């Protein structure tokens, strides 16, 4: 289904599609930071560095494709001013119990969350609308959020069959202003 | 130098918009053209006319006009650059000073606001 | 009334563009076929005419006269085939161009009125235009119908006229002697005045 | 004044100041080429070389300031399709007699064109619309008109006075199509 | 143009032309004190010195004629209770930087003022109305305010020209009481 983060849509004051992540029996998380992760890329890229105040909300879809032979799931969430304690292609958490910031994996659902389970559903949709202390902010200096896609349950399967699950990440700017 | 300067130095926090007058003071004979430009916080100083004509810019004429005025969109609290380049050159006739002045005038607009006064001098009594 | 300076009336007759020789003995032809690729400026005076204007757009009408190096008329049969832009062009006279059916051809005799066809509009864009800062019509190929070689030495005359004729953005006249084809080029060495000198200003 | 080229406004199917040419007592006239002269500025320049169909009308100005002891004339006209016989700088008139093209300048004056007399006026304004044989066109092959700005009236002062005059172009591009 | 000091017209509770200043390419500006310019001046001197209580409106008018030629620009100004740090013909300025009273010139644009630009105009008119903190004061003991002319921009001419340019100065009593 479509959540709606904090029941508040985007409003005033295309697709990009990124590479694909290949879920392992082994994988701990990845995080992603916006608007970082798309300040390298296209118009939105070239407006995010050619400007001074940046202000949009933004709409995650979040897949993945498996067969019914594969079992897993995976917890979606965003989680604004995620400072990090000890680009388009992400990170990998070191220590995903403690999200690497020091603060437990299973409160995590208090923030604007999915759950992807593959035996019932294959896709996450959350709208996160523009959240700051001060009507504009800098795109190069601020990173507003952070996105999170981790595995609470670890992927299994059969030998034989695939080995790797794909997790392709496409997102939408929504009511951008520069 | 600017009475703007000095009150605004027994506060703490200032914003608001700003305008720039220059004069010129040369003879009624002489004529020219200059390019104003103004840049955006963040920025850096152009490095050449032709690429301060890519922006927020106004061309001035000696003949056609004494006084040209510029407003400054909203400053806070790095800050905003005006440079002023030669478009053409200075041409006087003979008889004419070949030299002139420009006196550039300061002040605020109506949107300005101050906070948190200071006292912050250092001037001595005596 | 006025009617003598419209540009239907500035472009209005047949005049001579082209001649093909069709030699019995020599070098100018070997065989018994030419190729003559369609202009307007094989008449001496229409370039700076047309050139006078940027934009053209007319159709045209040919005339074919044949006859002996002498005058003379003989009996003989021609062909006359209109290749149009973009098909191949004969190669020889066994070639099979000469019976592919897209190109019209006019099967005529020497001891007959002499042949007229008309062309229509042949661009692909709105009109032609004799300068591109940065105009094919066709091509006739004239033969002598047989699978051996004529008796008889023969002359091939073309004669052009051009109908509903249209022009845009009128240019400055020529003002130099041409040097090549399709191009503004001049002698840059020997540069000349637009017409006749005089002694003084104040003298007639 | 104001003259419009054939009497037609352009249709549909900022102001540019480039740099400044020197007139002197031997000069002998120059001549722009569009839209080559706007294809390494600015966001028309991006959008000529980043598209394939190009289609716009222009409206030029053409100032010069000298004093009242100067004098001088210039023809200033536009002629679609300028190719010569024998960038934002322009090139210099070889022979100005016959317009470097093997036609005569003294019937410049059939194309839309303006008189510039220093004891007279200082300015003349020139609407172009879009004149070629296809709707669409290519903007980095094809050269529509060009600009040709000719002292047939030589600049002559006393010593001591300024021996340079300036002459600025400005030009906007109007209804433009890519 | 004319302007009204602080907005206010002289009220109840002839032209006097004095002599000529000569602006030359190093004067550093001149002031006058008032009503002690006009004590030793014909009816209005007399009463002046003849009475015990004086109350009295102005107003004056600058004037300079020089020809196209010449720069130069003028700051005109009123300064009430003008006390002077470290006639009817004024003193010259010592440190005009300074305004001789520990003054920056430059916040001078603070009173009631006017400019006067050679290249623009030649006049400025300036109207004062009574100031003080006391209905009635004395005409020779008490100066209200002074005048003061500085040229900002230093006059400038080509040798064979003028060399002095001749500033006067005359003022009219308004609404004068004794």
């Amino acid at each position: 289904n479509i959540i709606v983060g904090y029941g508040e849509w985007p409003s005033y004051c295309r697709f990009y599609t990124l590479d694909t992540k290949l879920w392992e029996k082994s994988s701990k998380g990845w995080y992603w930071k916006f608007p970082d992760v798309l300040t390298e890329t296209g118009v939105f890229g070239q407006n995010a560095q050619f400007h001074y105040l940046y202000r949009s909300g933004f709409c995650i879809h979040v897949q993945c494709n498996a067969s019914k032979f594969h079992q897993g799931a995976l917890l979606v969430a965003v989680l604004p001013e995620y400072v990090i304690g000890t680009g388009a292609d992400g990170f990998e958490l070191q220590h995903p119990y403690v999200l690497d910031a020091g603060i437990p994996i299973s409160q995590l659902t208090v923030c604007p969350h999915q759950w992807i389970n593959l035996r019932t559903n294959n896709c996450a949709t959350i709208i996160v609308p523009y959240i700051n202390a001060l009507p504009f902010d800098s795109a190069l200096n601020h990173c507003n959020f952070g996105l999170l896609v981790v595995p609470i349950s670890p992927l299994d399967y059969d030998q034989g069959a695939t080995p790797v699950i794909p997790i392709t990440i496409t997102l939408a700017p929504m009511c951008s202003e520069f | 130098s600017t009475l703007l300067g000095q009150l605004c130095g027994y506060y703490t926090q200032w914003s608001g918009s700003l305008e720039v007058t220059f004069m010129f003071t040369g003879s009624f004979m002489a004529t020219g053209k200059m390019l104003i430009a103004y840049t955006p916080p963040g920025g850096p100083l152009p490095k050449d006319r032709a690429t301060a004509m890519l922006g927020t810019h106004v061309i001035w004429d000696f003949g056609l006009q004494s006084s040209v005025t510029l407003v400054i969109p909203w400053i806070s609290n790095t800050t905003g650059l005006v440079s002023i380049w030669y478009q053409t050159n200075y041409v006087v006739p003979i008889g004419a000073p070949n030299t002139a002045y420009i006196i550039a005038l300061a002040a605020a607009q109506k949107n300005f606001t101050m906070k948190l006064c200071k006292d912050a001098s250092d001037i001595l009594q005596t | 009334s006025t009617a003598e300076t419209t540009l239907d009336s500035f472009f209005s007759r047949a005049g001579l563009v082209g001649e093909i020789d069709l030699p019995l003995k020599g070098t100018t032809n070997p065989n018994g076929y030419a190729n003559w690729d369609i202009d307007i400026t094989g008449y001496a005076q229409m370039r700076r005419k047309v050139e006078l204007f940027t934009y053209m757009r007319f159709d045209a009408e040919f005339t074919f006269v044949a006859c002996t190096p002498t005058g003379e008329v003989v009996p003989q049969l021609l062909q006359y085939m209109f290749v149009p832009p973009g098909a191949p062009k004969p190669d020889s006279r066994e070639s099979l161009a000469w019976q592919t059916a897209t190109n019209p051809s006019v099967f005529v005799k020497l001891s007959d009125p002499p042949a007229q066809v008309s062309v229509p509009f042949m661009s692909p864009a709105s009109a032609y235009q004799w300068f591109y800062d940065g105009n094919m019509m066709g091509t006739f190929s004239v033969r002598t119908v047989g699978t051996s070689k004529s008796k008889y030495p023969l002359v091939v005359r073309i004669y052009m006229r051009m109908k509903h004729v249209r022009a845009w953005i009128p240019r400055p006249m020529r003002n130099q002697n041409y040097l090549f084809k399709a191009n503004p080029n001049y002698a840059g060495n020997s540069i000349k005045p637009t017409g006749t000198s005089r002694t003084a200003i104040t003298t007639l």
